[PDB]
């Protein structure tokens, strides 16, 4: 036994877009790492095809952080809506282990075909 | 959490580094010079492998320093009333000075 | 009864010798790398429900090759069936055999592996990283079995020492090629696992000493071309070995073969920046951390450690 | 010597390692032999190649 992810973390919708100011508003579904030293976003599930720059205002509100959404990962899901053609973007510079946790939790609780 | 922070994670976890340092200094008191060491440890833990022992330094020296620690250069004492068997090439004696007891 | 032995051998080499008792399991003492949700460590646990049979070579002597049939769980049975079906065409995957034999009133499922080696790689890594001359029987057996030495070498007391008996390195270095092969096959394993769309965590006790891999019981599926292997305990625990056994000595030969002359580098060439990257890309391809051949480009001290 | 010029001018940059300058330019070799057994496999006869 070497188990990938024993219990996982949560998700919230966040803002993202193509370029620096193209981040309009909530257009993503982001899994995040809730560490005591701040929340670290893990992954971005999107229904738009080409995003490259996501954003979230820092906890004090004065500052905001930008994340480069590196090239996506196609898949489709099962829902009452039917096929959901979605793309998985990871923050650029994601270690393999975090990709593993994201994909494990997704495939465990999100239906794929 | 030790295995977690050791292999899984990638950056510092100064909370857990502080925690481990506290555990160590609470169960593994130490005294150092240039390679001449003395270690006072809780024993009802080292007998269960919860802290270091004298075989563990042998194993570590073996696979990392690439030498064999012959068990005739490292000693081990059990009655602290007599101090270390040898430190800095001086033996320790508990004698009566004035009214109290001192180590020379 | 006995037809169990007839089912296990299947199609290949029915020279079975029971190494257990009957159809009952065989308790052992092996080095695992458990981390589930309640226990971590790198310590010797005890048996994964394995019945083991040893294959007879010709002339009825015993040879190092085993058929380790497990007895664990129908859901895991079908799960492993699917992953193996996806993962079979790789050369670095050891041929499973999923069957269903009846003991009393239950078609209990089995996973009868094929042509294994008595000791995995985790046993070598453990027994060499946790050395204790008081009981180093496992190291003795692993050394003698692969023609590195002979039992008469172990009567020369103080054989393990490095200061005296400096020849012991020549005994250890002869374990070189095998470890190299493991690395190579492991690389290919990762490739298959990525190209099939599989999420999996790699361990050292999932590898017979030949190089093969087995028992993907804790894997999951994704879309093809988007798999991920997690190699961070595997490589890191294995690192202190590739200098005891000089694992890369077969890289100064003309075509990386032990029966060739040495590559004669030019006298004045000093850069050696592309050779390092080629070696990294061949041996450590999924070490997902930038490796700078020259440390002048490093970011902080920890990256300097990681590149030195 | 001129051999130093010949060995440096052929470097891709002009920086040659230090442990190859005496190797390919020194005009005199010094051997030290501990015993005759090593003498026989190194410096036997009036001429030898190193
Ligand atoms: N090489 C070898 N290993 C054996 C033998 N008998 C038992 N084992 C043990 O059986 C293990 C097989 O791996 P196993 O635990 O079944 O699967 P796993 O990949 O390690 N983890 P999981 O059970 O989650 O799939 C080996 O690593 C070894 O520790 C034997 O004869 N030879
Ligand atoms: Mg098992
Ligand atoms: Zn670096």
């Amino acid at each position: 036994n070497n188990e990938l992810s024993p219990v996982a973390l949560r998700q919230m919708s966040c803002a993202a877009g193509t370029t620096q100011t193209a981040c309009t508003d909530d257009n993503a579904l982001a899994y995040y790492n809730t560490t005591k030293g701040g929340r670290f976003v893990l992954a971005l599930l999107s229904d738009l095809q080409d995003l490259k720059w996501a954003r979230f205002p820092k906890s004090d509100g004065t500052g905001t952080i930008y994340t480069e959404l590196e090239p996506p990962c196609r898949f489709v899901t099962d829902t009452p809506k039917g096929p959901k053609v979605k793309y998985l973007y990871f923050i650029k510079g994601l270690n393999n282990l975090n990709r593993g946790m994201v994909l494990g939790s997704l495939a465990a609780t999100v239906r794929l075909q | 959490r030790l295995y977690e922070c050791l292999y899984r994670n990638r950056d510092v976890d100064t909370d857990f580094v502080n925690e481990f340092y506290a555990y160590l200094r609470k169960h593994f008191s130490m005294m150092i010079l240039s390679d001449d060491a003395v270690v006072c440890f809780n024993s009802t833990y080292a007998s269960q492998g919860l802290v270091a022992s004298i075989k563990n330094f042998k194993s570590v020296l073996y696979y990392q320093n690439n030498v064999f620690m012959s068990e005739a250069k490292c000693w081990t004492e059990t009655d602290l009333t007599k101090g270390p068997h040898e430190f800095c090439s001086q033996h320790t004696m508990l004698v009566k000075q004035g009214d109290d007891y001192v180590y020379l | 009864a006995q037809s169990f032995l007839n089912r296990v051998c299947g199609v290949s080499a029915a020279r079975l010798t029971p190494c257990g008792t009957g159809t009952s399991t065989d308790v052992v003492y092996r080095a695992f790398d458990i981390y589930n949700d309640k226990v971590a460590g790198f310590a010797k646990f005890l048996k994964t429900n394995c019945c083991r049979f040893q294959e007879k070579d010709e002339d009825d002597n015993l040879i190092d090759s085993y058929f380790v049939v497990k007895r664990h769980t129908f859901s895991n049975y079908q799960h492993e069936e699917t992953i193996y079906n996806l993962l079979k065409d790789c050369p670095a995957v050891a041929k499973h055999d999923f069957f269903k034999f009846r003991i009393d009133g239950d078609m209990v499922p089995h996973i009868s592996r094929q042509r294994l080696t008595k000791y995995t790689m985790a046993d070598l890594v453990y027994a060499l990283r946790h050395f204790d001359e008081g009981n180093c029987d496992t190291l003795k057996e692993i050394l003698v079995t692969y023609n590195c030495c002979d039992d008469d070498y172990f009567n020369k007391k103080d054989w393990y020492d490095f200061v005296e008996n400096p020849d012991i390195l020549r005994v250890y270095a002869n374990l070189g090629e095998r470890v190299r092969q493991a690395l190579l096959k492991t690389v290919q394993f990762c490739d298959a696992m990525r190209n099939a769309g599989i999420v999996g965590v790699l361990t050292l006790d999932n590898q017979d000493l030949n190089g093969n891999w087995y028992d993907f019981g804790d894997f999951i599926q994704t879309t093809p071309g988007s798999g991920v292997p997690v190699v961070d305990s595997y490589y890191s625990l294995l690192m202190p070995i590739l200098t005891l056994t000089r694992a890369l000595t077969a890289e100064s030969h003309v075509d990386t073969d032990l029966t060739k002359p040495y590559i004669k580098w030019d006298l004045l060439k000093y850069d050696f920046t592309e050779e390092r990257l080629k070696l990294f890309d061949r041996y450590f391809k999924y070490w997902d951390q930038t490796y700078h051949p020259n440390c002048v480009n490093c970011l902080d001290d920890r990256c300097i450690l990681h590149c030195a | 010597n001129d051999a130093l010029n010949n060995i440096i001018n052929n470097a891709r940059d002009g920086c040659v390692p230090l442990n190859i300058i005496p190797l390919t330019t020194a005009a005199k070799l010094m051997v030290v032999i501990p015993d005759y057994n090593t003498y026989k496999n190194t410096c036997d006869g009036t001429t030898f190649t190193y």
